[PDB]
RNA sequence: AGCGCCGUGGCGCAGUGGAAGCGCGCAGGGCUCAUAACCCUGAUGUCCUCGGAUCGAAACCGAGCGGCGCUACCA
């Protein structure tokens, strides 16, 4: 389990190992967009940032905690 | 026919809440028809239409749906009826949801009749609603009396028993309790036994090996809370002795 | 039934579940939805047949082309014990109940693997010296390579106590060459004495809840438990005390009657010793829920096992430590550090109150039975987890 | 192997007991000079199958079906 995805863009499946709101604060700056994080019931917590900087996007999740690099399919759309 | 309105009288009382079904927005508001009293439409005016600014006006009535609303004058000269959508209570919107659904069910039970004997729909509600609704409170908890001890029915003579015997052929709740055995005794599980045999003669059943689950089909959710509580009891007397102990959480 | 106990020792990563699948034909479980990728917590377990043809997995031979089937021979359980760092207690106390041996070495990876040589040694600390040393990966090797291996083995294996050890190639996969395993089991591991002259006495090393779910309760089955004999028969009808027992800190004996004795496919009234039989008696099933039967010292009423706190051992440690591919050398023994002593099967790890270079005097939490000898494994706690350091012996 | 959930429109829910359910979606159109936003209409199906009661059923139940949580491998 544990997938993640990311969709034109809301990141859904997300590891809950770091707060959430520290997250949003290195995203906000490291990309430049307006940020969300929207806790629909029991589906892939949502966090959205608007933009086409799904590159980017690889950027931030290499930088927070990411060292797999290998269940990430980005969904092109 | 669906026809026959479910309370005492056809006409809506005053600052009566209610859920409506939409089927048409002339050019102010919608004169809309009421599935939780007779029939006769009822109109909402824009100005008591959306908590929301008005900008679109076909997402929030979606015609051709039950909305909960709540009527504020009527009419029972020849029929009109003002209906107000906005000043309901938040705690209140569930009343209307319950009532709405309670009638729907009303609504559902005496049409088998009226369709298997093909009488008329309005007379048979007539002679039942009588003691259906104004006894002490809705149908529902008096037919499930019915069905249980049967009582209810027998307060005033329906046009035959051929209606009521298709009610009840059509007509035709668990409760959990958790019990782990922390016994350190040699034998402990004819202790099991010889209880379990004693208290099922509702059904008990196993999970672990300590753990033991009982779902008992109670009829009063009373009845099955005490039954439940001298089951635990007979199983701490019947355990507490041989050498072990149990306990119930 | 089991005649003589049998198992299998491995690195991590080498394959042996599935080896012994080849060899007894019983699956490997592997449960509790964690075990099945990386290891076991509990033992696993597979019964042979030994029908030997002398003009295999059957009891009649139609294989070897000559209508002629195989006779009787030998009926050998198998118990397999996980090679890991994270358990050991269980694996000592399997070592303790098996008899014959089978060693895995890997070709292409680290010729010396330090489970198998650390394992190695556990057999050689309990009076186990009749080993096979199997080359697990036989496909996956060039022949020149495998000459290398086995020149390897023989020169790593030379001196040690182990010295008559004979070599098979083995797989997972093929199913081949098995009758040749057969064969030297038959052949270099004979059956230790064990008959009607010693006492009987019990070990039990795995607990078992039965308490078939959704099912009435009405009818249910008590508590079975897999334990091992080196001594006497069992016989149905007798009254039997798990004497390690309850936690009323202190301990005080469980006592109770047998109902069944399943045997390696049914339920037998006597059992020679030498294999894993399932003792079901009355005992309550939560007693055998949890990791609760595992290393404990079962006697037959009529005699009287001593429980005890303050245990008097000779112990002996070897120059290195072992399971490590940096290693360090032993060093001498310390006061007040808590110490794993296995005795035999147990799992309780003994303070250390007195101090000798080969003597020691050990206290244990929970207290536990001694009867004769019930030979001891020493593990200290040094690289972040239970790290073997030498052997030990009650002397009271 | 048991009991409790899911039972698809590409999707999560939604009522389940009057028969095609919402938003997300995607296509087109509207808005504006133009875009985003905003405003409309759409094509998506066996809400897995078997029955029962049922004028009426995807729903209410029941006797099998594909996956999920525990018991914990329950000799
Ligand atoms: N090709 C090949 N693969 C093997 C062989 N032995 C084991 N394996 C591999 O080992 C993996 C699991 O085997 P298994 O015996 O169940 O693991 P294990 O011996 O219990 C691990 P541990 O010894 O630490 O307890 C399989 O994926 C299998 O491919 C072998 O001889 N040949
Ligand atoms: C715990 S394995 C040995 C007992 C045997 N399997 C019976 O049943
Ligand atoms: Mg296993
Ligand atoms: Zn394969």
């Amino acid at each position: 389990s544990n997938y993640i995805h990311i969709r034109i863009t809301t990141v859904q499946g997300v590891p809950e190992e770091y707060d959430l709101k520290r997250i949003l604060k290195v995203l906000k700056k490291d990309f430049a967009c307006n940020g969300n994080i929207v806790k629909d019931p029991e589906m892939g917590e949502i966090i959205q940032l608007q933009g086409d900087q799904r590159a980017k996007v690889c950027e931030f999740m290499i930088s927070q905690l990411g060292l797999q690099k290998k269940n990430i399919k980005i969904h092109g759309f | 026919t669906s026809h026959c309105r479910f309370y005492e009288n056809k006409y809506p009382e005053i600052d009566d809440i209610v859920m409506v079904n939409v089927q048409q927005i002339a050019e102010m508001g919608a004169y809309v028809k009421l599935l939780e009293y007779d029939n006769i439409e009822g109109m909402i005016l824009l100005s008591e239409l959306s908590r929301r600014r008005i900008r679109s006006i076909q997402k929030l009535i979606r015609v051709g749906k039950n909305d909960v609303a709540v009527v504020l004058r009527v009419d029972k000269e020849k029929g009109y009826i003002d209906l107000s959508k906005r000043r309901v209570s938040s705690e209140d919107i569930i009343k209307c949801e319950e009532k709405y659904q309670k009638s729907k069910t009303v609504h559902s039970i005496l049409r088998y009749c009226a369709e298997k004997f093909q009488i008329p729909l309005e007379e048979l509600y007539k002679t039942i609603a009588w003691p259906l609704s104004r006894k002490f409170g809705h149908a529902y908890e008096a037919f499930k009396l019915s069905i249980i001890d049967e009582t209810v029915w027998e307060g005033i003579e329906p046009p035959s028993k051929d209606v009521l015997d298709e009610l009840k052929n059509y007509i035709s709740v668990k409760i959990r309790a958790d019990v782990e055995v922390s016994c350190f005794s040699y034998e402990g599980i004819d202790a099991i036994k010889d209880a379990l045999k004693s208290a099922e003669d509702v059904k008990v059943k196993l999970v672990a090996a300590p753990l033991y689950v009982l779902t008992t089909q109670a009829l009063d959710k009373q009845k099955g809370i005490e039954q439940l509580e001298s089951a635990i009891e007979k199983i701490t007397e019947v355990i507490t002795k041989y050498g072990g102990v149990c306990n119930i959480t | 039934q089991a005649t003589i106990n049998i198992g299998t020792i491995g690195h991590v990563a080498h394959g042996k579940s599935t080896v012994v699948r080849a060899i007894s034909g019983v699956q490997t479980v592997r449960f509790k939805d964690e075990l099945e990728r990386n290891i076991t917590i509990k033992l696993g377990y597979a019964n042979a047949k030994i029908y030997k043809c002398q003009e295999e997995i059957s009891p009649k031979c139609q294989r070897p082309g000559c209508p002629g089937r195989y006779k009787l021979v030998r009926h050998v359980s198998f118990v397999d014990c996980p090679g890991h760092d994270i358990l050991m207690s269980t694996m000592l106390s399997g070592a303790a109940v098996m008899d014959a041996a089978l060693l895995l070495i890997a070709g292409n990876e680290s010729c010396p693997q330090p489970q198998t040589s650390e394992h190695l040694a556990a057999i050689e600390i309990m009076k186990l010296k009749h080993v096979i040393i199997l080359q697990n990966k036989v496909d996956l090797m060039r022949e020149e390579s495998a000459l290398e291996h086995q020149k390897s083995i023989l020169k790593f294996i030379r001196g040690t106590i182990a010295d008559g050890a004979p070599i098979v190639p083995i797989s997972a996969q093929l199913k081949y060459n098995i009758d040749a395993v057969n064969e030297f089991i038959v052949k270099t591991i004979p059956v230790p004495p064990r008959d009607f002259m010693i006492s009987p006495r019990l070990i039990v090393i795995r607990s078992f809840d039965v308490n078939k779910p959704g099912a009435e309760i009405e009818d249910l089955k008590g508590g079975v438990a897999g334990g091992s004999i080196l001594n006497g028969v069992f016989k149905l009808g007798d009254e039997i005390e798990i004497r390690p027992g309850i936690v009323t800190i202190q301990c005080k004996p469980i006592f109770s009657n047998i109902v069944s004795l399943f045997a390696e496919q049914n339920d037998l009234k006597f059992a020679v010793p030498g294999g894993l039989i399932g003792v079901g008696t009355k005992v309550d099933p939560t007693l055998c829920r949890a990791d609760r039967l595992v290393g404990q010292v079962v006697g037959a009423k009529g005699h009287l096992p001593n429980i005890y706190t303050d245990i008097e051992i000779n112990y002996f440690l070897l120059r290195r430590l072992l399971g490590v591919k940096k290693q360090a050398k032993v060093r001498k023994l310390e006061p007040n550090e808590v110490l794993m002593v296995n005795i035999g099967s147990t799992a309780t790890g003994a303070r250390v109150v007195a101090v000798k270079a080969d003597m020691a005097r050990l206290q244990l939490t929970s207290p536990a039975c001694t009867e004769i000898n019930e030979k001891i494994a020493l593990s200290r706690r040094i690289e972040k987890h239970w790290r073997l350091i030498g052997w030990a012996t009650i002397k009271k």
